[PDB]
RNA sequence: AGCCAGGAUGUUGGCUUAGAAGCAGCCAUCAUUUAAAGAAAGCGUAAUAGCUCACUGGUCGAGUCGGCCUGCGCGGAAGA
């Protein structure tokens, strides 16, 4: 397949504790490990890793196909890192960090203010820029979306939260 | 010459000085003080007697730069000048009126010669007896 | 500017790019919009304090304070260079290095009001009563008088163009105009008219010598925008109501005869949208 | 999302995934054009 | 199937020209170069600038694609 005509090649900063069914990755700034599903043969073959689908299992093509995608990011993701900024197009609404908390000007009578867990250096250039850093990739998407869940771009203005490479569809009121 | 980022020939009769903002999106690409190609091509224009669409190109650069290339005015609209009309399309193969020989062809081809590289003498011949048939024209010799 | 997204320098920097004319602020900002307190008057240097109940209290000036010491430092710099470009005078002794005190500085910039080509900004708030007791004394100081302005300026009632400046006190004919006409159903018709100078008594053949009419100058009553206070001596400058007007149009004249004349219709609009009441 | 028997491809740029086992069609700026029965 | 990637360029494609300027719609429906391009599919839109389909022109470097027939499966399926 085309996923079984990629290997991932693994480089030197990256340590992998092989298990069997049980990968813990010591990287560079984090330990990003997944205990995958019994679909998988894993081999840290020399250097490049190659994995297999398990027999009974036959759709472990995809179980695996899963594997192949994901430790390729995990590699890289402990070592160089996802940049994920937001953008706050908000009337009066601001972003400030401070240790691991977010601030959230978001139009209330009330502030709010969440803590946010670890694999994360979050940062604000400015009221309406914010960085967020980490190492997986499912953590660096699953507290951004929770933001931008809390305010959805808004399409008769453009209001809302959202993403930097994020292109919203703003409507015209066309009646009054 | 130059790619994706912009090349498009729009240019219509220039005795007007505006625009023409059916045009003037094409003026309307990359930044353009609008007075400045209105200054350009004057020079030249009054080397004319003008009535018939003039095309020109356009063709960008990356800071505030822009450049642009002058040819003759097509033979398209050079059928219809002499023709009277400027629109005769109503029926292709159901209207016989009007001829042109091919000794008028070539006249306005050697200005096409004189101009450009493509659109050449003996195979647009049979694509200005194409805009011909199309318009509903006859063409003998 | 007691509001989320209220910046003062933005506003007054933004008429640099879309008004496009030169605005020099003067009284800057001190907080962060909900705990704000300060004001920064930047020719005195001194910060006011504004009430915290007893909704009109206190106007305690301070100094400039420790948070916005930098700030009151690059503004300053900017306030002081607004005269020597105001005055040609100014210009040796901000290179110098004159002191440009409170003062000094006004002299040359009231005198750049009279051209307009700066405006002066104050932020603040109305309602939270910050900022309005400190609003009055650039009145007296940026905002033209009656009698520094050029005055009433009677040209002829016909022939050549003689554009003639009278005199801003009481020691001229007698000058007002017609606007504001409202109407009451006590008297009729009513005025909220202001003259310029000069002084009238009560009871007067005051015409409306643009369009040929007599008319008798009948009681002048004043009002706090709402209430009727009866104004007998009209002195120059009240604002009042030109009672009694026969018939009265749009900015003519309220003059006694053999005196100077206006007859000026400037910009006269276009009601345009037209809706037909039936009863 | 709107709720109909048919589910029938619609939009230029409609992707068709079994989320759950009821089938729920997928445009990209047209929130019109999804479907979820069938 | 994606990243580079030109969207080779005669033309204004008429009519009726107010814009119906490939992108409203009826008749033509040729092509100057054909290793890549149609007098044309939508969005941008009064018109177009922006973004593509067109051939993938150069890289990956193996399989892949749209329908016909049947074995069964899911949705359709809400009641006291």
């Amino acid at each position: 397949s085309r996923v079984a005509k990629a290997p991932v090649v693994v480089p030197a900063g990256v340590d992998v504790k092989i298990n069997g069914q049980v990968i813990t990755i010591k990287g560079k700034n984090g330990e990003l490990t997944r205990t995958l599903n019994d679909a998988v043969e894993v081999k840290h073959a020399d250097n490049t890793l190659t994995f297999g689908p398990r027999d009974g299992y036959a759709d472990g093509w995809a179980q695996a196909g899963t594997a192949r995608a994901l430790l390729n990011s995990m590699v890289i993701g402990v070592t160089e890192g996802f940049t994920k900024k937001l953008q706050l197009v908000g009337v009066g609404y601001r972003a400030a960090v401070k240790g691991n908390v977010i601030n959230l000007s978001l139009g209330f009578s009330h502030p709010v203010d969440h803590q946010l867990p670890a694999g994360i250096t979050a940062e604000c250039p400015t009221q309406t820029e914010i960085v967020l850093k980490g190492a997986d990739k499912q953590v660096i998407g699953q507290v951004a979306a929770d933001l931008r869940a809390y305010r959805r771009p808004e399409p008769y203005k453009g209001k809302g939260v959202r993403y930097a490479d994020e292109v919203v569809r703003t409507k015209e009121a066309k009646k009054k | 010459a130059k790619k994706v980022q912009a090349y498009v020939k729009l240019q219509v009769a220039a005795g007007m000085a505006n625009p023409s903002p059916p045009v003037g999106p094409a003026l309307g690409q990359q930044g353009v003080n609008i007075m400045e190609f209105c200054k350009a091509f004057n020079a030249k224009t009054d080397s004319i007697e003008k009535g018939l669409p003039i095309p020109v190109v356009i063709t960008v650069y990356a800071d505030r730069s822009f450049t642009f290339v002058t040819k003759t005015p097509p033979a398209a609209v050079l059928l219809k000048k002499a023709a009277g009309i400027k629109s005769g399309s109503g029926k292709p193969n159901k209207d016989k009126v009007g001829k042109i020989s091919r000794a008028q062809l070539q006249e306005i081809a050697q200005t096409k010669a004189a101009d450009m590289t493509g659109a050449d003498i003996e195979a647009m011949t049979r694509s200005i007896e194409g805009t011909a048939r199309s318009m509903g024209l006859v063409v003998e010799d | 500017m007691d509001r989320m997204g209220a910046n003062f320098l933005k506003v007054v920097n933004q008429i640099k790019t879309r008004l496009g004319a030169n605005p020099v602020p003067l009284q800057l900002a001190i907080g962060a919009e909900e705990h704000f307190t300060g004001v920064v008057d930047l020719v005195k240097m001194k910060a006011i304090n504004w009430n915290d109940a007893d909704q009109g209290v206190t106007f305690e000036y301070e100094d400039i304070p420790a948070d916005m010491v930098e700030l009151a430092n690059e503004w300053h710099q900017n306030l002081i260079e607004s005269a020597a470009e105001a005055s040609e005078e100014l210009m040796e002794k901000y290179l110098g290095g004159e002191e440009l005190t409170e003062a000094e500085i006004k002299g040359a910039l009231r005198q750049r009001v009279l051209n307009n080509e700066i405006i002066l900004v104050t932020c603040g708030s109305a309602f939270k009563n910050k900022g309005v007791q400190a609003m009055l004394d650039a009145v007296i100081d940026y905002l033209p008088s009656p009698v520094d302005v050029p005055a009433i300026n009677g040209i002829l009632d016909d022939g050549k163009d003689t554009p003639a400046e009278r005199h801003a006190s009481d020691d001229e004919p007698f000058s007002a105009l017609a606007f504001k006409i409202a109407t009451d159903p006590f008297v009729g018709n009513l005025t909220f008219f202001r003259v310029y100078s000069g002084v009238v008594n009560s009871g007067d053949t005051v015409l409306n010598s643009v369009k040929a009419a007599r008319e008798r100058f009948g009681r002048i009553v004043q009002m706090h925008a709402n209430k009727r206070e009866e104004i007998k001596e009209v002195r120059a400058g009240d604002i009042a109501a030109a009672i009694g007007l026969k018939d009265v149009t749009t900015g003519d004249t309220l003059c006694d005869p053999d005196a100077p004349i206006i007859l000026e219709r400037m910009e006269f609009p276009e009601p345009v949208i037209s809706i037909a009441v039936e009863p | 999302m709107k709720v109909r028997a048919s589910v029938k491809k619609l939009c230029r740029n409609c992707k068709i995934v079994k989320r759950d086992g009821v089938i729920r069609v997928i445009c990209s700026a047209e929130p019109k054009h999804k479907q979820r029965q069938g």
